[PDB]
């Protein structure tokens, strides 16, 4: 199963200050086909967890330009311009090239 | 509007099952990939399985095959997944979680909490 | 630290026809002031509790015509004539004269 | 429309202790008073206590005037509530809800999940 492992596991970012989140998979995820389904997945406090965005840089539909994702192979990373007060929860970096589908640690972001 | 609204908070004694419930409205039920994901404060979230509403295919993780059933509904749109001699550490919120194409989670369901 | 009573605890209901929930306290709970404070909340399948009925029968903004609620003294009861799918929850009365507030056990209506 | 959105789920060891936080808008935070009420297994609803923002002061059902303790921060409209010494039994949502005045609680907390 591949692992993905997400650095920092807590990353307590000032209001207004950028972040990033790092993400690693232990091996090259990209599917049989030519996609690489790396996404982001973010759970704001006791809400269900929300796509953020997918094929590593695809935001989706109504995700705010803050966001962004870039990387490819090993590496991929999560950065938000301007972390407001609404970013704050858990972050999962996810990989659904193999299955089973596998889910980062999961980072608390915290103002 | 598409909506995944699944069943109520179980309570269940250690060694029962739980069997939840998740009604798909706002779509066409049969094209899509319906997964089963659950949230447990030990080891955020994790992958339990999936099965395709049309020929009723399933796939589940290592973790949870000899004891975790999927079944859908095609007549009423809901899929099920029944989890097996409970334990401590299957205390967690689950939620089913349809596929979106390019993407694999597009919509969520409220979850339910089981503990 | 009234004994809130509810009746039945288990409800399931035929999609259309009326259902009732009845709750006894284990004491009369008319506050010095006149009033009762009884109500009812809703807690629809993984959302937060809802405010129903409050002053025995009176309706909260926004809550449909089909809920109702009466009583007197110690016995109440909640109608929900012709019961829909979104209906389905798990219903509680509640005492708010005297200290502390408590509420019933709970009665859970499902189709 | 008020907003009172709650800290997220935590997952606590045996003796350990929670604060659950309460941050309010919408509305003006020190005017209504701010209870808790946790959704435990075979114990429905129970009220835990309340505080007032305006005044900082408080009320505690005896089943936790021991190990509990609620706080206020009005420059920041936020209410918190501390579980010492937890337990089995504890394992339950956790919400903070403003009360009306002819009616109790007409706004709720999303919930905190604690396990």
């Amino acid at each position: 199963d591949i692992v993905m492992t997400q650095s920092p596991l807590s990353l307590p970012v000032t209001p207004g200050e950028p972040a990033s989140i790092s993400c690693r998979s232990s091996q090259n995820i990209v599917h049989n086909n030519g996609i690489t389904y790396l996404e982001w997945y973010l759970q704001k406090p006791g809400q269900s967890p929300q796509l953020l965005i997918y094929k590593v840089s695809d935001r989706f539909s109504g995700v705010p330009d803050r966001f962004s994702g870039s990387g490819s192979g090993t590496d991929f990373t999560l950065k938000i311009s301007r972390v407001e007060a609404e970013d704050v929860g858990v972050y999962y970096c996810f990989q659904g090239s193999h299955i089973p589908p596998t889910f980062g640690q999961g980072t608390k972001v915290e103002i | 509007q598409v909506q995944l609204v699944q069943s109520g908070a179980e309570v269940k004694k250690p060694g029962a099952s739980v069997k939840v419930s998740c009604k798909a409205s706002g779509y066409t039920f049969t094209s899509y990939w319906m997964h089963w994901v659950r949230q447990a404060p030990g080891q955020g979230l994790e992958w339990m399985g999936n099965i395709y509403p049309g020929s009723g295919g399933t796939n589940y993780a290592e973790k949870f095959k000899n004891r975790v059933t999927m079944t859908r509904d095609t007549s009423i749109s809901t899929a099920y997944m029944e989890l097996s001699r409970l334990r401590s550490d299957d205390t967690a919120v689950y939620y089913c979680a349809r596929s979106g194409g390019p993407y694999f989670f597009d919509y969520w369901g409220q979850g339910t909490l089981v503990t």
